[PDB]
């Protein structure tokens, strides 16, 4: 009955937003991250650390405002306010990019508070802590996409920068630069999301047209009551529908309900094990076999030799602007282009 | 010899559809 | 610089006038807490 | 029965037949570690330790036999380049066979302890169950750790009773086993400083026999016990993934940055030492001074050492790698076999032109010939109708200093842009590509290859974390919720603190 | 076309062993009913 | 001494058996193409 | 000697304590005001 | 092909700045979200009806 | 009888108070001209 | 207690949002950021 | 079903409620516009003017270059506007 | 269960188990350590950082001579 | 894709915002239009007489 | 030396199959 | 690849032994 238990007390009350010993970590950390991109796209340049207007205060709208990445002279400095770049001055961190990081780091204590209050939550209320579990491959994404990445590039610069046009631009540099489609971690990733999204389609759909009559109404969702023992909805004529449509069904509710856990959290796990690997430039980038049969047999082509011209042209006319700490100065005469174009 | 393996993997899984099918375990009520 | 209050002013007057409308009913609860 | 995922569940309480596990797994990674070296000492040309080191060849537990003082085969070879030496019992062979015969000692008491799984070790006393004090346990194995540690450091590290470690200078050139002063002072904890790693050795080795005594002596608070389900091996599985985790993204890192214990002349250059051009600063530096002295081109060139040459090279970049590009580095450019010389290019002017060199994130990159103040001079077209800077028109010509072609000059158009194709990639050297009937495409060094396992370990071991955690702490429901859970306690309102039934409005 | 030669067995292999242990568990499930 | 009480049987059903050759058969069809590259 | 980086360090450092034990002193009061009745 | 598809697309008619296919990601997006919550929450709170030895 | 200022409370104007002030920066600015 | 009721306070906030984006998509065609 | 605080629909149909809050929401709304049509949001974050992107016969951005320098360089930028 | 030797010379060191502190016992002297391991990894991270400087440590390879 | 197949494209945001001067500002838009240019010069890049590429 | 190149497959093969099929009878033969 | 071939098999056969030895089945009379 020490302060340490009065506190726990506190902290766990039942009340409209739970707030919890995790809460002292997330909360915080969620809105600083939160504030921190809102601060910076309504107000803040990407002038200095990238030659790019960013904010809506400069004309940009929502899709392309952004919190940029410092810029590559900083390495993989923490940026701290307080740090020898910024020294302090809160307009000067600014313009280096300091809330990048601000927003990166709150950001990754924020998802780790966010998920110990799964495991507080599930805790208090008695129930088992697969939500946590779950919620490991968007810690995988964002740990290996934004933190191991740009570790093992150049700088910080080559992170994605959070925006919406931002990430467009991210998604195509893979391409061009790493042939990610090319990637079978990708490719698992992809199968895991798109898979995701199919099984919660199907499962929701299912259950909505082998509902049981249990009202009167036209509107079905009224038959329902939480604390109902009885399944809302016939797994035995799902089973049937499913094995004479597609040759096999589910038939084992946990089963099924696992599955739909397993698929995309696998699939995002999978895609974050790939872009470690491109944290080192460790790409899927081509087929040896190919190559030499093509470099020997200029009537050779397929898809992947014709991909590798578009990667080509993608790195030539974007790496001037996107990369400026390079001073690329490609003449005319030297870019890659096809015929007329 | 590359084509060959493509061509049995892919086989392989088209035997399992059919085993899978027709041979699953009998989903029997309660 | 005189920006500052400028900006700040309706912020002041806000939170002024919202003190002086609730007070007596925050002067409550602050006593039903024992 | 149990599912297939379960299996080694069994262990759970039979710390026996546990033991018997973990020596089997000891048995089968000492038999990895004898199996690996004797591979590599088969495959492994000690006859170039300038232009085909380790690093080049494909080499994964090589290095780290030589970091720590193993350089000699009983072949009589040296990985310095020593001839006729006589390395003693603890050559690289006797290490390999010390491992295998490690190896084989453990399969058999693996085979004892399954046997006789039942020891009364293993029971309480009071109960008479199978039970492990593991609070205790931990002070005894801290204990042993520490005087390991703190002996490491003070006899082998310092070359005391031991042979001490790898150490170099700064551009990886002179690089040999030597014994290390320790650093006591703040430069200790600069990672490129060895002396920190005797004194980190010494001084985490008391720390953790103070520590380990404290463990032995003094029992776990009540709360704590019982907050971490002390009694649960299981969530010491738990604690110690994270621990790995932790230790597993930390080498990664220094693999990848470079540190003391991560020595170009063992694991290859970093990409950041390309990034930094840090071997073309001191070639450069070197060559000035040559100069200034009096010295001609050729022979300030000349005076440049292969081995420092061939660090400025692009190919021996880990970062120029691919996934499913196998095998060692001279498998792609092949074997280096000399230095050429330095290119300098000039056009028709006599102005000297620089190539613009590759940077790692670039697969291709075009051929761009620049002034001392980066005005474009000269470039290989693409298009060439509207071609301004091509070098035929510029006429730029290519002169070697130093290497094999010192005091030539090209100038003939394409023999002039086959060079700088090649100056591209930094230094340009003559390569045999059809010993190991190499295909030209660049592979990562050994310093990429375990940067990117540890990395992805680490993070799979996260995950693992996070599952045996929640084991830990929710064993009570593994198999399934209350079926008397009532809905009062999980609806908002009946209990002030949550899932606390003492609180009841 | 000019293929890893070990990507035969590469392959081969990775399909057989962790079929074959599959396999195994299946059948001794059967003959345990 | 007593025979190990420890010990349990496993299982594998036979939806495990087909789940399981069809992810390894689909991740050989996926793989094969970079082990032979 | 003491760099002005070893200076932002303290600066960052006692800023950390001073917003981590601000934060508890102020829960720690709630906390005993606002019990829960038992 | 698929990808020289995509890539194509995109050069054409700037397919990512388009907010239908935005909307595509968000609903493919949301729906692995929807399907790892459901999954999560449903095995969650399922019933002891096993032993430790069983799946559930 | 309710309470007024709760925790509640709180989390609900640690975002609606800068929402709002943001909105009205961000409508100033469309009347910045170059 | 439940004066002004719900479905005016929904309608004025309703509009009230119409109207500041509303000025948003006018201000991408007026001043700053509107290629002009 | 509830933990005690007061409804939201019940707070936002109810007058006191209104009373304050149709000062609070636009003095906020007007201080916000305020901090930018003063130029004080240009100031305090750092943000180019229209005018101050680039010096008249300038097409160079003034990208930071150095990491320990970057403040120095920044200055040293602003400085070739004025 | 079988008895040995070795067993019965180890015996003391597994004989404790369940064995706790009442209370809170060295909590408070634990998280001191706790504290102080921190801001050691604190330094140590951000000097391999180049955010904390330090007289006469250059963070370089050319720290070995 | 159905619509994009008559050719009404995502939102063109190139040169969107330029200084008081009339410089371009480029924006993230902008950096994606380069690339979008490396992808249009390159593709079947042996198939085009004429400058557009109309379809 | 220049040995067959499918030697290895056909040697890994050929001690498998056979020693697979072995070790499924035996283990299906204890569980019952 | 070979001379990794022949020895591996050889060490299968010494494992082997161990088995057929140690871990018989036990000749028992009935
Ligand atoms: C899942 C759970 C999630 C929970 C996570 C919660 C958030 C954690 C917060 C993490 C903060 C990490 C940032 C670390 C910054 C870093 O690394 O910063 C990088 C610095 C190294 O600095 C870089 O060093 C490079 C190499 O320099 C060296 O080489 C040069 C070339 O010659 C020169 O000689 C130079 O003087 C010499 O120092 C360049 O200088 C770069 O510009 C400079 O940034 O290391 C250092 O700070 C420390 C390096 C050793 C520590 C490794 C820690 C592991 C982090 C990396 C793990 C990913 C592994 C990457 C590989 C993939
Ligand atoms: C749980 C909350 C939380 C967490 C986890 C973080 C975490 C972080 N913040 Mg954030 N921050 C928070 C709350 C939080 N912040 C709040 C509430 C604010 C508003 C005030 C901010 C404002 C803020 C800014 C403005 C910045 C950060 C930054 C950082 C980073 C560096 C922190 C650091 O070096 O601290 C160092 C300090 C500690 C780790 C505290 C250790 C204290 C130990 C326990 C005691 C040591 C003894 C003590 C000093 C004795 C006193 C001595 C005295 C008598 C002389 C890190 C990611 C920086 C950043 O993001 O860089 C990009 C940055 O610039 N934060
Ligand atoms: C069929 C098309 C398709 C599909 C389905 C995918 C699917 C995927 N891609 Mg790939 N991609 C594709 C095409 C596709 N891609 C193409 C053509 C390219 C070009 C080469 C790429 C390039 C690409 C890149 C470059 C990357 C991916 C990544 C991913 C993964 C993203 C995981 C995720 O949701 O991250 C979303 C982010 C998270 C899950 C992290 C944490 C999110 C936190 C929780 C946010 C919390 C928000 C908070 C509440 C505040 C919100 C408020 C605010 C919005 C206002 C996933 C496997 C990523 C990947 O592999 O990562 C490992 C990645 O980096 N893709
Ligand atoms: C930490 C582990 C490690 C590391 C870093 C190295 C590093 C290296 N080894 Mg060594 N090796 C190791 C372990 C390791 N080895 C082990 C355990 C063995 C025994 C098998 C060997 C046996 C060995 C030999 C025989 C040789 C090497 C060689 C080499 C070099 C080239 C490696 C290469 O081409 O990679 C290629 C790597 C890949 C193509 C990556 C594989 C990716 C896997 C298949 C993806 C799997 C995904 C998975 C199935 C998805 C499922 C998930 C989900 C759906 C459930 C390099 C320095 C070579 C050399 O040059 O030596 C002189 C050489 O000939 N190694
Ligand atoms: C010290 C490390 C360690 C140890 C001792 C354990 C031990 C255990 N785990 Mg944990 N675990 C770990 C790390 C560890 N795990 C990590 C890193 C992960 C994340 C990948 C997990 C994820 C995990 C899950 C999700 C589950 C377990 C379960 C279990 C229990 C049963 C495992 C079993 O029977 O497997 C039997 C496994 C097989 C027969 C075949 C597995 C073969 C895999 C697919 C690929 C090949 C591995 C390869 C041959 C060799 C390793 C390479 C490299 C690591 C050296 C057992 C107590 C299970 C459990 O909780 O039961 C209650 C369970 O469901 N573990
Ligand atoms: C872009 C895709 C994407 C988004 C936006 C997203 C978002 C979210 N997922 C959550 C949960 C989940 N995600 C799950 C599976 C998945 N999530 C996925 C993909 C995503 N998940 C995928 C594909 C899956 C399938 C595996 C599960 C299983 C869960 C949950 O249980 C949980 C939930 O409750 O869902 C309802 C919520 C966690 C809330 C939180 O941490 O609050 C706290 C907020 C914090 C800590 C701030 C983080 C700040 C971030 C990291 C950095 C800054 C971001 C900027 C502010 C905004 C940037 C915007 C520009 C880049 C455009 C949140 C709504
Ligand atoms: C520079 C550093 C910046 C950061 C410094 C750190 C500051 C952190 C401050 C965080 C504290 C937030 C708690 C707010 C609680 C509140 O105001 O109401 C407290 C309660 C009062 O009302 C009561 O409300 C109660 C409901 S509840 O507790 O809010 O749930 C109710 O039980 C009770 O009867 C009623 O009287
Ligand atoms: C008009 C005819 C329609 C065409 C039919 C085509 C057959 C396709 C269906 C797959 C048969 C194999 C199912 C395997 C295994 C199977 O028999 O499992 C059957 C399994 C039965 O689940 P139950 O709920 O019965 O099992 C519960 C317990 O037994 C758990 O042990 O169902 C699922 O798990 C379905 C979810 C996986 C569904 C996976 C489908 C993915 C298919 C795509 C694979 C494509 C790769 C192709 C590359 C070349
Ligand atoms: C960074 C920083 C910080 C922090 C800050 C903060 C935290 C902030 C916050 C801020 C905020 C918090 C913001 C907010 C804003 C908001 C907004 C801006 C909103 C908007 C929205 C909208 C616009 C919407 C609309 C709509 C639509 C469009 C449709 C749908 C519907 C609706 C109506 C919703 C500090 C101080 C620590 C210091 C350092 C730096
Ligand atoms: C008995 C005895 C003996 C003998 C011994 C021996 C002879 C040994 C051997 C041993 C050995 C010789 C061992 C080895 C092993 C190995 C291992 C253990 C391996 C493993 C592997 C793995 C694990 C892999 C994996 C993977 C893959 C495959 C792919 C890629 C990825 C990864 C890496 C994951 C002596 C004489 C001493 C004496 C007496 C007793
Ligand atoms: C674990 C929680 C950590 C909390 C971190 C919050 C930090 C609070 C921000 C303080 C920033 C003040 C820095 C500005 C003064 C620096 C001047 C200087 O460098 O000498
Ligand atoms: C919803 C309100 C829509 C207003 C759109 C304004 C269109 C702007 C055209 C213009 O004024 O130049
Ligand atoms: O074909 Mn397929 O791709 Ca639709 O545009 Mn015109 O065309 Mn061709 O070029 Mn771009
Ligand atoms: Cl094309
Ligand atoms: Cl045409
Ligand atoms: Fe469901």
């Amino acid at each position: 009955r020490g302060w340490f238990d009065i506190l726990d007390d506190w902290l766990k009350r039942d009340r409209f937003v739970f707030v919890g010993w995790s809460g002292i970590l997330l909360f915080p950390c969620a809105y600083l991250a939160l504030g921190g991109w809102l601060t910076g796209t309504t107000f803040v340049t990407s002038w200095y650390t990238h030659g790019l207007a960013s904010s809506y205060l400069e004309g940009c709208n929502f899709l392309t405002v952004a919190v940029s990445t410092p810029a590559n002279s900083m390495g993989h400095s923490l940026l701290l306010l307080w740090g020898p770049e910024a020294q302090g001055d809160f307009t000067r961190w600014c313009q280096l990019g300091g809330l990048w990081t601000f927003i990166a780091l709150h950001g990754a204590f924020g998802l780790i508070g966010f998920m110990l209050r799964q495991f507080e939550i599930a805790r208090l209320v008695g129930v088992r802590p697969y939500n946590a579990i779950a919620f490991s491959a968007p810690i995988a994404v964002f740990v290996s996409v934004f933190l191991i990445y740009p570790l093992g590039q150049s700088s910080w610069f080559f992170a994605p920068s959070f925006g919406v046009a931002a990430i467009f631009r991210f998604l195509l540099f893979f391409q061009g630069f790493h042939n990610w489609t090319l990637n079978p971690f990708h490719m698992m990733g992809v199968a895991g999301v798109l898979g995701g999204a199919l099984l919660c389609a199907i499962h929701g759909a299912t259950v909505e047209n082998t509902l049981f009559q249990d009202g009167e109404g036209a509107s079905t969702f009224r038959a329902f009551n939480p604390t109902q023992a009885e399944e809302t909805y016939s797994m035995v004529t799902a089973n049937r529908f499913w094995s004479q449509i597609f040759g096999i069904a589910f038939s084992n509710k946990r089963w099924l309900h696992f599955f739909m856990l397993f698929v995309p959290v696998t699939g995002l796990w999978m895609s974050a094990i790939g872009v470690v690997g491109l944290a080192l430039n460790l790409r899927s980038y081509d087929f040896i076999s190919q190559e030499i049969r093509a470099a020997e047999d200029p009537e050779f082509e397929t898809f992947y030799t014709k991909n590798l011209l578009l990667n080509e042209g993608i790195r030539a006319w974007m790496a001037p602007q996107d990369q400026p700490h390079e001073n690329f100065v490609f003449p005319e005469e030297v870019l890659p282009r096809g015929n007329a174009l | 010899m590359e084509t060959i393996t493509y061509v049995f993997i892919f086989a392989c899984i088209i035997a399992l559809f059919f085993f899978a099918i027709f041979f699953r375990e009998p989903p029997r009520i309660t | 610089d005189w920006r500052v209050l400028v900006v700040l002013l309706p912020v002041l007057l806000a939170a002024g006038w919202a003190v002086r409308n609730i007070l007596p009913y925050a002067v409550k609860q602050v006593q039903k807490l024992l | 029965g149990l599912p297939w995922y379960r299996v080694h569940t069994v262990l759970i309480n039979d710390p026996g037949r546990l033991i018997a596990a973990h020596l089997m797994h000891t048995a089968l990674v000492a038999g990895w570690a004898g199996s690996m070296a004797l591979y590599e000492l088969a495959t492994f040309d000690p006859s170039d330790p300038v232009l085909n080191p380790m690093w080049r060849q494909g080499m994964f537990v090589l290095p780290f036999m030589a970091r720590l003082g193993v350089t000699g085969s009983w072949s009589g070879w040296s990985i310095t380049g020593e001839t006729g030496i006589d390395p003693g019992f603890w050559s690289f062979e006797g290490v390999a066979l010390a491992h295998i015969v490690l190896s084989g000692l453990l399969f058999l008491a693996a085979c004892w302890h399954w046997v006789y799984w039942d020891l009364e070790l293993f029971r309480d006393p009071r109960t008479g169950e199978p039970a492990l004090d593991l609070p205790k346990m931990f002070g005894i194995h801290l204990f042993l750790a520490g005087l390991l540690c703190f002996g490491f450091g003070a006899f082998h590290l310092t070359g005391l009773f031991g042979p001490g470690m790898w150490v170099s200078d700064p551009y990886g050139l002179t690089g040999s086993v030597q014994p290390v002063a320790p650093e006591w002072g703040p430069d200790g904890f600069n990672p490129y400083n060895p002396g920190g790693v005797v004194a980190h050795h010494i001084a985490a080795g008391i720390v953790g026999i103070i520590a380990g005594l404290f463990h032995i002596l003094v029992r776990p608070p009540q709360r704590l016990y019982k907050a971490l389900r002390m009694g649960n091996i299981e969530t010491v599985l738990s604690s110690s993934i994270a621990a790995v985790f932790f230790a597993a993204f930390v080498v990664a890192g220094t693999m990848w940055y470079g540190s003391a214990t991560t020595p170009i002349e063992l694991f290859g250059p970093t990409r950041y030492q390309w990034d930094s051009s840090y071997f073309q600063q001191e070639i450069n530096r070197r060559v000035q001074a040559s100069l200034a002295s009096g010295a001609t081109l050729e022979e300030a060139w000349s005076a440049i050492p292969e081995k420092l040459a061939f660090y400025d090279y692009i190919g021996n970049n880990p970062a120029k790698g691919g996934l499913f590009r196998t095998g060692p580095m001279n498998k792609g450019d092949g074997i280096a076999q000399a230095w050429k010389g330095h290119a300098v290019f000039r056009n028709k002017e006599g102005e000297e032109l620089f190539v613009r060199r590759m940077p790692a994130f670039f697969e291709s990159f075009p051929v761009i010939l620049t002034d001392k103040n980066g005005v474009v001079k000269a470039d290989i077209p693409f298009r060439r109708a509207e071609s301004k800077y091509s070098f035929e028109q510029q006429g730029v010509t290519v002169s070697f200093y130093g290497g094999e072609l010192n005091g030539q000059t090209f100038t003939d158009p394409p023999t002039v842009k086959s060079y700088a194709r090649k100056a591209i990639f930094g230094e340009i050297f003559e390569f045999d590509t059809e010993t190991l009937n190499s295909d030209g495409i660049f592979r990562t060094s050994p310093r990429g290859w375990f940067t990117f396992a540890h990395a992805v370990f680490a993070l799979l071991f996260f995950f693992g974390h996070i599952w045996h955690g929640a084991r830990t702490l929710f064993r009570d429901v593994f198999s399934g919720i209350d079926p008397e859970l009532s809905p009062e306690q999980v609806e908002w309102g009946f209990y002030q603190k949550v899932g606390d039934v003492t609180t009841r409005r | 076309m000019e293929v890893n030669q070990l990507g035969l067995i590469a392959t081969a292999l990775f399909v057989l062993v962790p079929s074959v242990f599959l396999i195994i568990l299946y059948v001794q499930t059967e003959s345990q009913q | 001494m007593e025979p190990n009480p420890n010990r349990q049987p496993v299982e594998l059903n036979r939806t495990s058996l087909y789940l399981g050759l069809l992810l390894i058969l689909v991740l050989a069809l996926l793989f094969s193409s970079y082990f032979f590259n | 000697t003491i760099t002005p980086s070893l200076k932002g360090f303290f600066i960052g450092l006692l800023s950390g304590a001073v917003v981590l034990g601000l934060t508890f002193a102020v829960l720690i009061a709630i906390s005993q005001i606002d019990k829960v009745q038992r | 092909g698929t990808f020289n598809f995509m890539i194509v697309f995109q050069a054409e008619h700037n397919i990512l700045m388009h907010p239908f296919h935005q909307l595509g990601v968000a609903g493919v997006f949301g729906g692995a979200l929807f399907c790892a919550m459901h999954g999560s929450l449903v095995t969650s709170s399922l019933i002891r009806e096993t032993t430790e030895t069983e799946s559930a | 009888s309710y309470p007024i200022f709760t925790v509640r409370w709180v989390a609900v104007h640690t975002l609606a108070v800068p929402t709002i002030f943001f909105l009205g920066a961000i409508a100033a600015m469309q009347f910045i001209q170059r | 207690g439940g004066r002004i009721p719900l479905w005016i306070v929904a309608t004025v906030a309703g509009m009230g949002v119409i109207v500041i984006v509303g000025l948003f998509f006018y201000g991408a065609y007026a001043g700053l950021g509107s290629s002009l | 079903g509830t933990t005690g605080e007061r409804p939201f629909s019940d707070i936002i149909t109810s007058v006191r409620y209104w009373v304050i809050h149709s000062i609070t929401i636009p003095a906020l709304f007007i201080a916000g516009w305020l901090f930018v049509s003063t130029g004080l949001a240009y100031d305090v974050f750092g943000t180019p003017r229209p005018d101050s992107y680039y010096a008249q016969e300038q097409r160079s951005i003034p990208l930071v270059t150095d990491r320990f320098e970057a403040k120095q360089q920044v200055e040293t930028f602003l400085e070739q506007l004025k | 269960a079988r008895r040995t030797w070795l067993g019965d010379i180890l015996r003391p060191l597994n004989s404790e188990y369940g064995k706790v502190a009442p209370g809170w016992g060295t909590t408070p002297l634990m998280a001191v350590f706790m504290g102080l391991f921190l801001v050691f990894l604190l330094i140590i991270l951000e000097i391999y950082n180049s955010t904390l400087i330090l007289d006469g440590v250059n963070v370089s390879w050319k720290a070995l001579g | 894709i159905s619509t994009m197949a008559f050719n009404l494209n995502g939102f063109n945001f190139n040169h969107s915002v330029i200084d008081a001067k009339g410089n371009v500002i480029n924006t993230w838009a902008d950096i994606i239009n380069r690339a979008n240019l490396g992808m249009e010069v390159m593709h079947e890049r042996n198939a085009h007489n004429f400058p557009l590429d109309l379809a």
